[PDB]
């Protein structure tokens, strides 16, 4: 996976140069926003089984997945589901922190949309229970750090669409 | 092909499994002397006591004809 | 499977595409087709 | 009246960071030290005490 | 990058980052200004550092160059020197990026490969890392001496 | 000959640790030009480096008591751990005194020394003999050398020998700056406390001005240290307020800031009308050569 | 798999019948190809890393190919198009002493060019490497023993193509 | 395995009484001892293959062991105990940053002793091979640190005996 | 032994020994005795097929002995002599086997990773094997000069 | 300016060590020597070692640089390369009576 | 396809938001960059006949691709790069009228790595000619629309690599 710096190393190496100014200029302005997302993914990993209860009780509870039949029916699979909103939101804190999105295309987005068809889950009832996550944890956390997450839990759902 | 036996003792230092597990808590087996090392060292880090290792099959120190 | 158990098939959950990845391992018979399930993960980002 | 005879070689293609073209220069201006062909020949020497034992 | 070895840390574990990995990665990203100052001073000393770590490699073991040795002619040193240039950025990338998982990813996996296939002395290289380390710490800050020496010695243990 | 490395391995064994030491620096005199050639690369020197800083940092008396202690395979932390290394490692090692003493880091030999008959006849049979065998011959001698806990033994200890002139300013004659010069060659930078006043203003090279006339007696005490002033000449002219403005220019036969044993120094005085030396400020000035370079 | 021998066999077998005169010549031919073959693969198991060698140093080599972009960048892709090439030559090999290239299209064909795609391989610059192995390879074999084997070396290349 | 605050921290817990003050004292020591045992561990990182190099040829190279009929004899057995070396280098290592004896216990010394007596490998040997990492290590690292490292490996040939 | 080769890969297959296994062992103990000459002309002309073998190599890599170098020194030569003379050896040895095991076992598995802690250029040693290869066969019959270069070849593959 | 400086051009700031590097004396032009002028009023110049030009250049200095406003000497050693480009600049400032620097 | 006006418009449709400051200030930045853009648009179309020629002999005339072998051999050939040389300098110009990328996105890069790939074009040569195709047009119109016109092609670039 890529972060907001080895993105830039990766960037110089894949012509070899070495890191000029502008190089210097993406590693501070990563490092300017390294404390927002620092205290972000603090935040979040301590009201992360809170955020993803609030996101579940908001986009998916009381309806026709829940319902006998629905795909959250059978106890086993709302733990499952519980489990998946719990990845999603901790990956896209990863994605934050990191400040590039290539951890969420390797490790989560890689096979998910052939995942979700072969068992029949809902995709835009998971992208829904996504942006719910999204603008719980904006909510939480700030509008600079909603603004981030937000980005990258859209680039998840943009993903599974 | 100077084989290697083994008595070790494996504790459970995570999980209690509620089966019965002397057969693979305390057991001897017989380890081929290329998977010997890889096998000491995934036991030990798995925190088992070896009791016990011998040389079963094989002599020691020939110089050629060992497999 | 410890020191005990015989290998069975797994239903992982992660990492990530390993659960399809089984799914199409194991639901075809033996020499059903030549073709590779998994040939390799394309790297998102490529090293130089 | 001049014209411009365009030649038979291709247009040299620009140097790259990875060719080490741009290293032969700063290589000959090290000239690094060699070393003089060894006269040795090995035939008298005797393999019972010229090899080491420590 | 170090931020990418605690998360990959945490990933394993599956679990949010610890708040000592969170407070070391706030720790590098305040530091960081020094970081990047030192990786401009070593792309700056990168034509020099390469000259004298070069030839004090040759001296110290001129038969890599001698008659019989990798690089025996003004062409193959040249070669040798555009290598050695790789490996001083590549340091420079694992000073910016704070770990060295950029440098084992570029040029530390199948390097033992790349030098028994081109029957290059690995020695001969890590004492040529190990020199360029040397000239760099003698030109830089004793203490940024020290961070820049942290990742050339982590080559050099992985050349050795 | 089959036999001529092990003949004059014997040769050197029979030799004393004075012969034994004088044999091996004219070695290293006669390297390149008449031996073989160094490649210190080939031996793990990172396991020696700290040794050799250890030797760098001690003092000339106790650098050649250290090296004679070495000599004669003398019970000392030192030889200890000369001993415990590698023979190519030993080897390298005395290479690295011979280059610290031909830059003047260590201490050098005694002016016009010349070696003994018979290790002259040796070192000449080693000059005749191969590459191959002159570092054999060369590796087995320093084997020996250095203190290992068994049975060994040396005839007739080599100690130490026990054993100053007025600096010559070329168009500068100042009692106070020839006095400032031969007590710093004497290292008398007690007598500089008072020499100069108590301002204090001393300017190191490539560094700031220092102010407080402790801070200067600081410096005399931790940086000057057996420092070889050789001064070439000087001019003397009046700066401000009567003060004796004297630039005079030599050369600092010791390794200084990263000086070269011959670098062109220049000290420049501003010396008080009715005190002495109000400022200094020592400049070594460039040519085609920089190693103390530290960039930035 | 199989070489001439054993699609001679099976030729008759799968008809039911005993060896006919055709399948006499083939095996004559075969036996006939025999120790020039046999030759070939031992000069090969000898200097077996050496064509590999020369091979990269002629095509591949000091090249953007092997600079950043290319793809022989990094110390790992360099060793793995190493491995690549140890691959083909002793499936070259293999398939040489053997008359048939049924073990290279089972062991090689399978997949490989979608893979390659997969990782982004240069299909040209692959087919250089077998060129050069080629030429390597002829230079220490011979005329005949050396044409056989770019045969082969030509197939594994239209294969990979 | 243990460190020296694990050690403390289990020293207390078997009575089952709180950190008193000697427990302070000696994390307070381990904490002082780190940075030394970090630099200690930074240097041996740096040397590790220069170390057992030195140490196997001031020990056992050009003596019985490596003729033939020594244990060392044979590219096999050499490289046996060149692995030997490198991990008990690494392992003394462990013990030297975790400031405990309890990782060679129960990761290096436990199935070992027995094994070279099963193997016929020298233990007066080993044991020699041992003390020159020992003298290479402390040359390297100083004798601060290498009073403690020769502490770790004298323990592992104890523990060999 | 080719016997033992064979009687592995039939107990591996838990079944007797097939006609193909019986027909190479019948062919290895009838050419036994030409073997055995082979054998009996190395171990005599060892000597002089060590030296030569490695003044060719000497000429090859000059820097293997030049300053510096592994072999630098009459001691550093010698030893080369003596690892030349066990590689003689162990290809006689594998001449009177007929098969490739006993020179894996002694000289072949490990044998890069002792290299690698002497520091010696195992490129340089399969040159030195080439070139004990056209010596023995030079000193050695034109029919039995395949066989041996069979072996040599192996040994030359395997070790570079 | 600084195209006049050898690719191994060094320069010599007062009281600090040489800097050797182009984008090295790039970075000393551009966040050292910010805005100041220089009043130069007199030099000589003589051949050095390697074909080197030396020059020793005196002017006087009336803006801030590490001290002494106006009155301060700057002397710039101009170790200038055969070819023209200056091998080796150094900035040496010159002091008057006045001390506290 | 979207100039960069239509694409400020799409952009706060998408947002459902009036056009504020910043979509005001870019407008007028595409406003004051209109009169560039339209007199380096009639400048190349002037030159488009030949300065694709100047740079394709300044790129790749006597080389390995011209001779037989190389892929631009033969005059179908020929004309082929030729004419792929004058739609990537066609659509760029329109690119740089328009001010936005998104018409080389959908009209030039699509499949257009994979066509030269099933066609076995010499992607980095085709790569090279769009650089030396960009010096010519960069000294043809002047430093400012060079840039832009610089900026496209090299974007092409980046699709096509
Ligand atoms: C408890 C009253 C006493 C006691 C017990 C104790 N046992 C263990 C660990 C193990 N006990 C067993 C025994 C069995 N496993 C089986 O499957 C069966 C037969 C069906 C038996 C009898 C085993 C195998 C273990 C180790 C592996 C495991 O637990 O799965 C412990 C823990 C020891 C440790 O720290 O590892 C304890 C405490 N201890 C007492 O003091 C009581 C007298
Ligand atoms: C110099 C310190 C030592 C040395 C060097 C040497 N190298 C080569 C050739 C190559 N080196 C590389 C290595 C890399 N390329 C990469 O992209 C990476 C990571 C960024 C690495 C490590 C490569 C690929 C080559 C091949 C040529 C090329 O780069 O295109 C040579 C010449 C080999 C030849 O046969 O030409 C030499 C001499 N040799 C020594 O002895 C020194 C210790
Ligand atoms: C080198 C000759 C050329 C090249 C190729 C290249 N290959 C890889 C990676 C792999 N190559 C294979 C192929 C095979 N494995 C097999 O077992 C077989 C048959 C025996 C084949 C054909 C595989 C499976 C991999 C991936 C797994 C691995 O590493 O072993 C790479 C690296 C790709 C990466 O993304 O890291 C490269 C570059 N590239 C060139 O430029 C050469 C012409
Ligand atoms: C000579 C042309 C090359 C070379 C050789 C070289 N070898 C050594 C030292 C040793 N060689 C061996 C090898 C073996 N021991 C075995 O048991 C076997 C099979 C029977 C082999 C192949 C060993 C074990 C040693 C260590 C010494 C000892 O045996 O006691 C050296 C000496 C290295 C040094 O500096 O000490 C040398 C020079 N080196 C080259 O560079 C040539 C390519
Ligand atoms: C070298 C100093 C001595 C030596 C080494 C030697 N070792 C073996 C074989 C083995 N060594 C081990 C060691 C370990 N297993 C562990 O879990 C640990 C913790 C790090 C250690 C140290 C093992 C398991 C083996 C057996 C499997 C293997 O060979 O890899 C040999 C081979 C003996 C033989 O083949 O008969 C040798 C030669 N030999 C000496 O003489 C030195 C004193
Ligand atoms: C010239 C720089 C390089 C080159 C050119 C070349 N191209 C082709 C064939 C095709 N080129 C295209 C590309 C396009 N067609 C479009 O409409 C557009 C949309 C913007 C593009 C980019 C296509 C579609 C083809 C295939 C059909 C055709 O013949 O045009 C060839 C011939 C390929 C063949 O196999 O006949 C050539 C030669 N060749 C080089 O070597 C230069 C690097
Ligand atoms: C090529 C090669 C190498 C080999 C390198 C070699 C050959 C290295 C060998 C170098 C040699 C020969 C070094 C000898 C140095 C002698 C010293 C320091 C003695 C000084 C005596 C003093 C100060 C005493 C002075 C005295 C005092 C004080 C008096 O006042 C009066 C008495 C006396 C005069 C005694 C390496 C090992 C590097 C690597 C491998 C490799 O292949």
């Amino acid at each position: 996976m890529q972060d907001a710096i080895t993105a830039v190393i990766n960037s110089a190496d894949v012509q070899g140069k070495y890191l000029d100014g502008a190089a210097m200029d993406k590693l501070k302005s990563y490092f300017a926003s390294g404390e927002l997302r620092v205290r972000a993914a603090s935040v979040i990993s301590a009201n992360a089984a809170t955020i993803v209860k609030e996101a579940v009780a908001k986009s998916l509870l009381y309806s026709d997945v829940t319902r006998p039949g629905g795909n959250m029916y059978t106890t086993r699979r709302y733990a499952a589901c519980i489990r998946d909103l719990d990845y999603y939101l901790r990956y896209a804190t990863y994605a934050m922190l990191a400040g590039d999105a290539s951890i969420l295309d390797e490790r989560v987005l890689n096979g998910l949309k052939e995942t979700y068809n072969s068992l029949g889950v809902p995709i835009s009832s998971t992208v829904q229970a996504i942006q719910a996550i999204k603008e719980v944890t904006a909510s939480l956390v700030g509008a600079d750090a909603g603004k981030e997450m937000g980005v990258y839990l859209d680039y998840i759902c943009s993903g599974l669409s | 092909m100077r084989m290697f036996r083994i008595t070790a003792c494996v504790p459970s230092q995570t999980r209690i499994r509620t089966q019965r597990e002397l057969q693979n808590t305390y057991f001897t087996k017989l380890v081929p002397y290329d998977n010997w090392f890889r096998e000491q060292q995934r036991i030990m880090k798995m925190g088992g006591k070896i009791v016990k290792v011998e040389l079963a099959t094989g002599r020691p120190g020939t110089n050629a004809g060992l497999a | 499977f410890g020191e005990d158990t015989v290998p069975y098939r797994r239903f992982p959950t992660l990492p990530a595409a390993n659960f399809p990845n089984t799914e199409r391992l194991y639901n075809k018979l033996t020499k059903q087709d030549k073709e590779l399930v998994v040939p390799s993960f394309t790297p998102v980002v490529k090293v130089g | 009246w001049q014209n411009e005879v365009r030649r038979f070689i291709p247009q040299e293609k620009k140097l790259t960071a990875g060719n080490p073209m741009n290293f032969l220069g700063m290589a000959r201006s090290i000239n690094p030290a060699a070393n003089t062909i060894p006269k040795v020949s090995a035939q008298n020497i005797n393999i019972e005490a010229s090899v080491p034992r420590r | 990058s170090i931020v990418t070895k605690s998360i990959v840390n945490a990933d394993a574990e599956a679990r949010y980052l610890s708040p000592g990995e969170l407070d070391r990665i706030k720790a590098f990203v305040t530091g960081g200004a020094a970081r990047l100052r030192i990786a401009e001073t070593l792309t700056g000393s990168r034509e020099t550092i390469v000259k004298q770590a070069g030839d004090r490699l040759f001296q110290k073991r001129p038969d890599i160059v001698s008659p019989g040795g990798n690089a025996y002619g003004e062409e193959m040193t040249a070669t040798c020197l555009r290598d050695m240039d790789y490996y001083l950025r590549l340091v420079t990338y694992g000073v910016v990026s704070g770990d060295v998982t950029p440098i084992e990813e570029i040029g530390l996996v199948g390097v033992r490969e790349m030098y028994r296939s081109l029957g290059t002395p690995i020695e001969a290289v890590a004492q040529s890392v190990r020199e360029m380390k040397e000239v760099a710490s003698g030109l830089m800050s004793s203490d940024d001496a020290a961070e820049a020496s942290a990742y050339f010695d982590f080559v050099i243990g992985k050349m050795s | 000959a089959a036999d001529v490395v092990p003949a004059t391995i014997a040769r050197f064994s029979q030799l004393n640790a004075e012969d034994q030491l004088a044999l091996i620096w004219f070695a290293y005199l006669e390297m390149g030009k008449t031996l073989t050639i160094a490649a210190p690369g080939a031996a793990s020197m990172q396991l020696a480096e700290n040794a050799l800083k250890e030797i760098q940092a001690m003092g000339p008396l106790q650098q050649t008591q250290a090296m004679c202690d070495l000599a004669n395979r003398a019970d000392t932390p030192l030889c200890r751990t000369y001993a415990s290394w590698s023979p190519n490692i030993k080897l390298g090692f005395w290479y690295r005194l011979g280059e610290l003493m031909e830059q003047g880091f260590v201490a050098p030999i005694p002016a016009g020394y010349q070696l003994s008959a018979n290790a002259n006849a040796v070192l000449a049979t080693i000059q005749g003999l191969e590459s191959g065998q002159q570092i054999t011959v060369l590796r087995n001698a320093v084997v020996d050398m250095g203190f290992t806990a068994g049975k060994d033994g040396k005839r007739i200890a080599e100690p130490v020998v026990p054993p100053r002139t007025k600096v010559s300013i070329e168009g500068v004659t100042n009692a106070t700056v020839l006095n400032y010069m031969d007590n710093l060659n004497a290292n008398d930078f007690d007598t500089l406390i008072e020499l100069f006043t108590s301002d204090g203003a001393l300017q190191p090279p490539f560094q700031r001005p220092i102010v407080g006339k402790e801070n200067v007696l600081r410096f005399f005490r931790e940086e000057c240290q057996n420092l070889k002033l050789i001064p070439e000449r000087g001019v003397t002219e009046p700066a401000e307020d009567g003060f004796t403005q004297i630039k005079v220019t030599g050369k600092v036969q010791t390794p200084w800031f990263g000086g070269n044993v011959g670098m062109n120094i220049a000290w420049r005085f501003l010396l008080n009308p009715e005190g002495k030396i109000f400022f200094v400020a020592i400049d070594l000035l460039a040519s085609p050569k920089e190693l103390l370079n530290f960039a930035r």
